[PDB]
């Protein structure tokens, strides 16, 4: 990909300052006149079946457009040096806006972002693309809209170490109990199961955050977060502990289940949300 | 709290050596060889130039707000304070390059993980030394600054040729627990079944810890999944399935024909997964098995650098 194969009219993209680092590459911000943002990956494989499959998941992220999913605008791989640029999203996290003092919550403004969530993810879906990543900040709220970020990201192989893990804490609230079970050192992001189901899974912990404004098991040892989670008794005591409305409840009991296949399709969300007070 | 002169003079000694070599930047030190790393840290021998001593460094890197970074520097000095023989000499803290440094004590045996790879097993005798050595660290560490060590296994006993045994990385800073040490997960599990399951633990798990430990010396081997029958006699498995095992299975237990009852015993009782009936550390204190091995007369230095080659 030289850039000039995508379909926005690109004569020249700016970096701009950097705005925080993580497992895959750096991101900055940037100034294609719009702004953006430009995540910085490097190849170490050097193997072309890895740069197979970014081909691969970087044209089929062309194909998208909506208004709930951050607008994917190019990538350029000039290996081992490659750039994902993606539409700049103004707003805050809804993670740190659920955590706002300021913030004021209600019966309907939680339904209403959730919604707008679950139109995303279902898009998303439909086209066959799974999130495999979706988390309370990767969503953006700006005044009324909602948008969902960093998404089909995990499925890459590039320069991330130790034969132990290093997982923080945020992320394992987050994750189903198909995935946690499989984590071990030396095992890969790449060769997890991330799923349609365990994707409705991380919706249900952003409804949940959506309702206490917080994770559902407070900061500890990862080794206790892996076990509670893979176990399924961690979502049931805290399903038990201090409730919230029934059927609020009812979907987090929905997209926690256990056994993934019980778990409700991104459509039948849209219908349970909006049978709510 | 039974402090023996002997050990009040050598605590005095490095007091008074602490203020002669004052404080403490990065440049003051150079490198020797490499001790090890772990839990997102690497700690290396390292001679200080203004005064000849050689002592360890442990580095650990966050990049995170300097708010916090300078929080953990403030909870972390509280180690001037804490100062026993069985807790490894703490010298100095600081921030550099956005990587905190601690600098402790040499031992120049290492850990009794180290000490075990070369000797194999350790035996009975001496893992009596060790076990009171523990619990006189843990009980000092409760009752003097009330906190709990937190992260109990063999790469956390030290041992030097001067024959003494003192506890390194218990848990004194909060903040650094929730913002780092927390996220990491080796390929063991030395946590308590209480812990696991995440309800309000004490200094009960750490009773635990330790028994899971001395079994591990004992016989040599991580002791679960317990060894299969064959296996025992010459004396891959992901990490989920060991924590299931430790919360879903009968704990481990030491071999009935090698190791008196008073031993088989003490660990039994450090290993109840009820932590109400674990024994605490002024009922282990007590125990047969100690009041034995603490009128005992066993030489360890010697022992030590018979076993690993020093002088
Ligand atoms: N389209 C975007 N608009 C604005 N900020 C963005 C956008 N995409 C990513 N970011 C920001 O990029 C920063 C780092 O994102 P990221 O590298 O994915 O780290 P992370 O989500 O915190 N955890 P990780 O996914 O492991 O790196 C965060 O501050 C995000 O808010
Ligand atoms: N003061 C010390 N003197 C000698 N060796 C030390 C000292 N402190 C640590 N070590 C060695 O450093 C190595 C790893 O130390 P450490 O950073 O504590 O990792 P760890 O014990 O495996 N995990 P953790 O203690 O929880 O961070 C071990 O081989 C220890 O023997
Ligand atoms: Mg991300
Ligand atoms: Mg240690």
């Amino acid at each position: 990909v030289y850039l000039q194969e995508w379909d926005i009219p690109f004569e020249q993209v700016e970096l701009g300052e950097p705005i925080g680092q993580g497992r895959w590459g750096r991101v900055h911000r940037g100034r294609w006149h719009g702004e953006v943002a430009i995540r910085l990956l490097e190849m170490d494989g050097h193997n072309q079946d890895h740069l197979k499959l970014f081909k691969k998941e970087v044209m089929n992220y062309r194909q998208t457009r909506h208004e709930n999913v951050v607008l994917f605008m190019g990538a350029c791989m000039n290996p081992p040096h490659l750039a994902i640029i993606t539409s700049f999203c103004k707003g805050r996290t809804l993670h740190s806006f659920v955590r706002d003092p300021k913030t004021s919550l209600d019966i309907n403004k939680t339904r209403q972002i959730a919604q707008e969530i679950i139109k995303g993810m279902g898009y998303l879906h439909a086209k066959g693309i799974v999130h495999k990543d979706l988390k309370s900040k990767n969503v953006f709220y700006d005044n009324g809209k909602v948008v969902i970020t960093d998404f089909g990201l995990f499925g890459i192989s590039g320069v991330v170490r130790e034969n132990q893990l290093k997982l923080s804490h945020d992320w394992l609230c987050y994750l189903a109990p198909e995935i946690v079970r499989e984590m071990t050192p030396g095992k890969d992001e790449d060769q997890l199961p991330f799923s349609k189901a365990a994707d409705v899974y991380a919706f249900g912990t952003v409804w949940y955050e959506l309702q206490a404004r917080d994770w559902p098991l407070k900061n500890q040892a990862a080794e206790a977060s892996i076990w509670q989670i893979g176990s399924g008794e961690g979502m049931k005591r805290v399903l038990t502990s201090v409730s919230l409305g029934k059927e609020v409840s009812e979907i987090l009991s929905a997209c926690w289940a256990f056994d993934l296949q019980e778990r409700p399709s991104f459509s039948l969300l849209m219908d349970m949300l909006e049978k709510l007070p | 709290l039974e402090l023996d002169e002997q050990q009040r003079k050598r605590l005095e000694a490095f007091l008074t050596q602490k203020q002669k070599v004052g404080e403490l930047k990065d440049d003051d030190f150079e490198k020797i060889s490499e001790l090890g790393a772990g839990n997102g840290g690497v700690v290396f021998k390292v001679s200080h130039k203004p005064s000849g001593l050689v002592m360890a460094r442990k580095l650990i890197h966050l990049e995170i707000k300097p708010a916090i970074r300078n929080q953990i520097i403030r909870e972390l000095q509280v180690l001037h304070e804490c100062n026993s023989p069985y807790i490894v000499g703490f010298y100095g803290a600081f921030y550099s390059d956005g990587e905190i440094s601690i600098c402790m004590e040499h031992m120049d045996g290492g850990s009794l993980d180290q000490v075990l790879k070369k000797a194999g097993r350790i035996p009975e005798q001496i893992l009596g030394k060790v076990s009171i050595a523990v619990i006189k660290g843990l009980t000092y560490l409760r009752e003097k600054h009330k906190i709990m060590h937190r992260d109990v296994k063999p790469s956390n006993i030290l041992v030097n040729s001067r024959g003494e045994i003192k506890l390194c990385d218990f848990g004194v800073s909060g903040q650094l627990i929730d913002s780092m040490a927390n996220s990491f997960v080796g390929t063991r599990s030395y946590m308590s079944p209480e812990r696991l399951q995440g309800t309000h633990y004490s200094v009960q798990s750490d009773i635990w810890s330790m028994g899971l430990s001395l079994v591990e010396m004992a016989v040599g081997r991580y002791p679960i999944p317990p060894p299969d029958a064959k296996e025992l006699e010459l004396m891959p498995m992901a990490i989920f399935e060991l924590l299931d095992y430790i919360v879903n299975e009968p704990p481990p237990k030491l071999p009935s024909a090698v190791f008196s009852l008073e031993f088989q015993d003490f660990v039994n009782k450090c290993l109840i997964k009820n932590p109400a009936e674990r024994a605490d550390l002024k009922q282990l204190m007590v125990h047969a098995f100690i009041k034995r091995s603490d009128a005992e007369e066993v030489d360890f230095a010697g022992w030590l650098c018979s076993t690993i080659g020093l002088n």
